[PDB]
């Protein structure tokens, strides 16, 4: 029963690995587990629910360790689906992964705390909450997002800055005398801070005419500039998705990755990897070694540069590159035509 | 070893017409008439765009026995014939029919015939079961 | 006049059931009903308005179970608008779809409780709050934008949490000793949650000089971490919107809908449902029994086929394919036109 | 019935001329040309790909079998004829006029006749007033 | 010196109506004294402040009064620019037009309190506030903007009600016997708006571990539904202010409204209004009376009909409409060519 | 050594002044510098950390006028890559641009502060803050970006002020008798800045069933009002930042470029700028001196202008006007087909 | 009046050629040859398309009293002028110099000579100082 | 001077040839023919377009002694220039190679010699090493 063993390995390695559909449900469980300890870890630094709520967390902390490795020792296992990940060899490369030895390290971590070492239980439930992501995809995609919108950002966080200080300054000058809030310049800060965010948390606010008269003077420019981050980088998240939706739907690349494939396997075929290789030799014979070879990796290479070229399909790119060539085919096409027509006049 | 470079000097030889201690456009024209197939002029100055770096015009012989040096290991292609593969992965699972592999095959581009393609499925497919992976292809041999 | 009893019928039907335009104002008036109910409701929790509030709601809830069983009725008796609904059996089983179903259970409860039933009173208030929906448009809506927008949407929560996490633990250590608003990792946890939402009640805050710049340096990152949600969900919404308008604009598929309707109706005049079918038979027979119906579903299908092609005309799609059709086009006149005069020039 | 799968079948071979138990495209192309209508070899292979399933090319007794013996409910068209009347639905209060329908089929696309579209308009509308609602018209049509 | 009496009188008719660059100084200027005069109100209301605050305030209003009798006289008198208000009848009929009525009438009942009633003033003052928009322009885009996003908007705020409701419940649950500040529904029902819309008085708040992680919950998921109409808005305005840009970009009408003027101008010349009118009569006589009427009105109506039709050339709608133009132009270009060349052949 | 000399002094000229990649680094540190100080200077008004505070600050300032001046020293020296810029002259002339010399005054009175002035101190600390713009960047995106949203953002802003002076006059008239919070109308309007902004410090809150009632009604509509501006904004910046990056990948100017380029050089040399130019008059006096000059200067000034023209290359104006010409052009090559098909005939 | 009433009725008869109660396509055309403008199918059914309102496809005579017995003050065109006006005011600011108005009235769209075209801006500009006010220009008139 | 003055009449006057005391569109298309260029209408209404200010559709003696007369600095094309080198410059640094300004300068539009090449990109390289500086040329050059 090779056969099923194989489909289910790499229905494993496709559930634990990158998921597609519904083996996210998996991953969630998971990830409410470890969530669900990290919530009890909190319970547990109250001294009223500390009882409770460690008779609890021992218990999750058998189940979630246990989970855990019994995942790593199928993760290794599935493996195999992989051909670079096969056998001794193949599965200890994997394991050497720097994400596998985080979580193998964790594992062993906890392991040893169950068999004061509560600050290292949360830390190690911070690590594995981290661990979760296994690609930085979340942190790549917010690097890519900001930096697009880098300028904009600065533009929004330098002026709203700017604010946030003068008019600190000014409630400071207004308050610094008749009220307890605003004694220093740090206390005034504080307060345009917890203002200008909207946070508000009433510890500190302008109680004189002047005072106010600023804050509502400068709280309408500075909310709004602090504002301002959030949705540019939420705008631009959209609009990445939109951009990626609509070039998803335009990869139209068919075509070159055929080809690609068809000019790869040839290339195989005439190099000598393998001694049975005749067939393709037959092929190229009847169409009429190593110049046979040399033609077939050329074929590869042109197929290759072609798929490459093609390899960056963008929205408005396309349509503007098909109508230059449109147009230029449009102008070669009367010249020809006036040409013909001139040698048919000839005659 | 001495004998493939031997081999590959008899190779550029005979790429080689005129003489000139290089290979040219021509001389890839009428090799590649000779195979059969026709070129063309853009072909030929896609072929001096792929092989040459120096920006002379032709192909020499060290560049050659450097190119045919490399093998699939040494060509960090394996992203390339992925997503040539995924394009085609329209359930995006992993999974291509061998059916849709001998129509792709044999009837787009640079098609090769049946039984080529029935080769190149064998082979491509380790257990022959008709469902090919493109990981497990694109590891075995590219990688 | 039957005329008249069908047509008040058909425009009951449609100003209850799915509105167009105006229709909505009835709507919007009865959710002002069902809404005023619940408002009243909360003022009847406070001891002193219980008097007037109640005295208030007994009226309130005799005229909307009046006009909800009222409004029940005729929706019922409307449905005969619709084909399908018509009849003892139309009508039942018009009654029997699960939210007319939830409508009439919200109907009897209230009947019932009219003839410390004040917190199903309530609950039924809620139920039938929820019941203004009949379609699960607003989470459809919701749930499209939201999976659309996963990645980002989780990126931010993800970033988001981490940024909490951090801030309080590192608030809480500035501030364990000198604050008991951050007696334990709880409390901290709590002022995180609360300032980065941006909420800041201002029953926790930091005091101490580190604990302010930690939580200062953490704040202009947590509160936009936890804004973005929102502004990625708005744009989200808009572009959606505006690529909706687009589409509508671009509907542009009026030809194969006729054709459809041409093929349907001549494929039904081919059908044996009716023996009075004679005009479609005499126009078939002049054009030249079972052949002529195979090949009239065989038009019909096509049209079906080609109908469901042209049903997805989008914004972006229908430009490109139309220039490649258009390309294609001039490809093969050219070449057309240089055989044709290569066939001249032979002459 | 027997009845009706001998007349089926009668059908069929009526459709078959060289008799090689399928329906080949000619054989369509011909019957249709006989009609009046001249087909073309593009229009053919719809007609394959509309009817034939298993993908050989022709067109066997059983597939028309089942595909004749669907009737309007069953063909789970609805949404398709009642999306084409919405389309035409200008102002899509659910109202269309009969001058309008004809204007709209006897000129474009399938044209019909007079005839047609009058008994058309009466079939749609029982009442008969000149006034077509499409979703009544589909029920009780396809529905 | 007529030319320059006109002259400066369309300069002020713009200035004063409807402004376009520079002009708008003027018109903040205008605000400012009025918000000016707003806020010195606002300071009377005080008591501490009425004493400096009216002496400042009647000047104020002095001046005010003074400058909006002066802008009132010379708009009246500037209304001459506009043919349709000019002479006696011409600024008689432009007074009766409401909203200067209601200019008028501000003035009066202001200059007769300046002849209890300082509420009146402050009333006043909001009404000479909605005064400055003097179009409905923000309301109008505003409603505009709403109704585009009017399924959006209803989504995100019934999906936020209902998780307000169900977090004052379930919170006021948990705090109910322990937490003065859940003393009744209705005071969860004021938390639980207070915080999903971020003001976070802080008045009241969950105290017990229920309450805080049902808050925690929720809160997370009301914020940003609370938030979500906001940036709805927000991003359908910006993506209308880009729409804007690009159709004024492609306004592209210069040819119809030529062809319109000239036939406007023909008609004109061919109508009977004047006597003098021989020039036009003359070209018309040298091309070869009421026919040439008759076909010159056509020709300007034709033509208005052509400038409406094409009035309103799109950003999307003007290259999908000339793509389909062009399209079926070839396809027609390419069958005739077919024609053509095998008529050639046929010689 | 000149010519490492000169790669030298333009790498430090190309990373002091306008960075493009890795040069930010260096800024940021320099920003960093100041932004050190400016807090040390914060914790100096603090008379608890005054001594240790002003420790540290003294050596950051003598740290960052040691950077400052060498920096100002080293951009001078390194002002010579530009030609303009080079000698006596170009270095005075540098000096002479304003921001120099406000850098140049800023580190002048810093040294003389370190040979009551802290508040000095920390005036140049928020000047220096400022200086790092250079260009007004910041300012000119934020000037753009709200100018082309400044229809909706005064929408936004006019139609929440009205809400807001609603809100606070019918919460102040619930509230005015029974809540010592709305004392006065000044005293409702704080109240209702506070929290239609969202701020809501939780000093003054309606009390009162009407109160927030009134509260409850019109907040709803004030938060999202007053959040309005920042969404607009943010959107308005990603949309711009969307466009600028489709537009910088659709510059296509390269061949008015070279024209211009070619056309500048021969204008040049048949220029008598220098004598020893003969290489050109070769090359023209082959192609068949005065009349060539200007002949060739028009040449250079038409194309000059051709890339002026194409200077303006747009996401949406190349296309639509590239499609023109082809709709254009593609009538005249049918006209012209027709008349030679015509004239084919004819023989 | 009954003089106006005649002279209508006797610029119908004009327009009628066969003499059926009714202008059909064929006698405009034939009138608009005789002035000179050569006519075009799709011209004509523009025609006819804004004439008449009942859908017989042609001219009758009290659709064409309505249509002539409607002045400016009626034809609700004065934003249109405007609109048509502003669509050639590059500033905005609502002047257009002479020089401009002679070459669009006389280069572009239905030109006329130069002595119709003068007139026009003397009229437009009681001032007759070269400068245009569009707001005069369709109000002292126009309205 | 006055000498350059009698230099620039004595270039009108070769300049016209009918000698109506202006420049006509003929004049200027012979004497680019014997130049060695062919004009174009299209070249010769954009010529116009950039002599004329007054719009006579001539060139007058003034105008082509003013221009004539100005320096690079008088023009205002330093962003002109600079844009131009930017379109070219692909890194952005600032820096390109000696060959590929060779290439671009002799094969594209108003095409050059390789003498005239090699002498802009010596004098715009004061240093002479390959690596040409544009805003130094444009600096020297232009300002």
């Amino acid at each position: 029963r090779n056969a099923f063993y194989r489909k289910l390995q790499n229905f494993l390695y496709n559930v634990l690995e990158r998921p597609r559909g519904w083996a996210f449900i998996y991953h969630a469980y998971v990830f409410l587990l470890v969530f669900s300890c990290l919530v009890l870890s909190v319970f547990s630094t109250i001294k009223e629910y500390e009882k409770s709520s460690e008779g609890a967390l021992y218990i999750l902390e058998i189940v979630t360790i246990v989970v855990f490795g019994v995942e790593y020792f199928v993760r290794i296992w599935a493996a195999g689906c992989c051909c670079r990940y096969r056998g001794w060899r193949g599965r200890l490369k994997f394991a050497r992964k720097p994400f596998c030895v985080i979580d193998i390290m964790v594992l062993i971590a906890s392991i040893a705390v169950l068999a004061s070492a509560l600050r290292s239980l949360r830390f190690l439930q911070i690590l594995r909450m981290i661990r979760m992501d296994r690609r930085g995809g979340t942190w790549k995609l917010l690097g890519s997002v900001v930096y697009a919108h880098s300028k904009e950002l600065v533009t929004a966080w330098y002026i709203g800055f700017l604010c946030l200080i003068l008019a600190s300054f000014l409630v400071y000058l207004a308050e610094k005398g008749e009220n307890d809030h605003f004694d220093t310049y740090a206390d005034a800060l504080w307060w345009g801070l917890i203002t200008l965010t909207t946070i508000g948390y009433g510890d500190k606010y302008p109680q004189t005419w002047n005072g106010r008269l600023l804050a509502a003077t400068f709280t309408l420019i500075g909310v709004s500039f602090f504002a301002l981050p959030a949705g540019i980088l939420g705008s631009g998240f959209a609009l990445k998705v939109q951009e990626q939706h609509r070039q998803k739907h335009f990869e139209k690349r068919r075509n070159p990755a055929a080809g690609l494939i068809q000019s790869a396997w040839r290339f195989y075929a005439t190099n000598l990897s393998r001694t049975d290789l005749h067939s393709t030799w037959q092929y190229y014979e009847r169409t009429v070694k190593v110049s046979i070879r040399a033609v077939c990796v050329m074929r590869f290479l042109v197929s290759k540069r072609k798929f490459k070229e093609s390899l960056r399909p963008y929205d408005v790119m396309d349509v503007i590159e098909q109508y230059s060539a449109g147009h230029l085919d449009m102008l070669s096409r009367i010249k020809s035509l006036q040409s013909r027509v001139d040698q048919i006049v000839g005659r | 070893t001495e004998e493939q470079i031997a081999e590959f000097k008899e190779a550029f030889s005979l790429f080689d017409k005129d003489g000139d201690g290089t290979i040219t456009t021509k001389e890839l024209g009428t090799v590649m008439r000779s195979l059969g197939q026709n070129p063309t002029e853009a072909e030929l100055q896609d072929m001096i765009n792929e092989v040459d770096a120096d920006g002379n015009g032709t192909i020499d012989f060290p560049e050659f026995l450097t190119m045919m040096a490399r093998k699939m290991k040494d060509t960090d292609s394996e992203e390339e014939i992925r997503e040539a593969f995924r394009v085609f992965d329209k359930d995006g699972n992993g999974y291509i029919s061998a059916a849709e592999l001998r129509h792709v095959m044999t009837n787009l581009g640079e098609k090769l015939t049946d039984e080529e393609v029935d080769e190149m499925i064998r082979e491509a497919d380790i257990d022959g079961d008709g469902q090919v992976n493109y990981e497990e292809f694109v590891q075995m041999m590219t990688a």
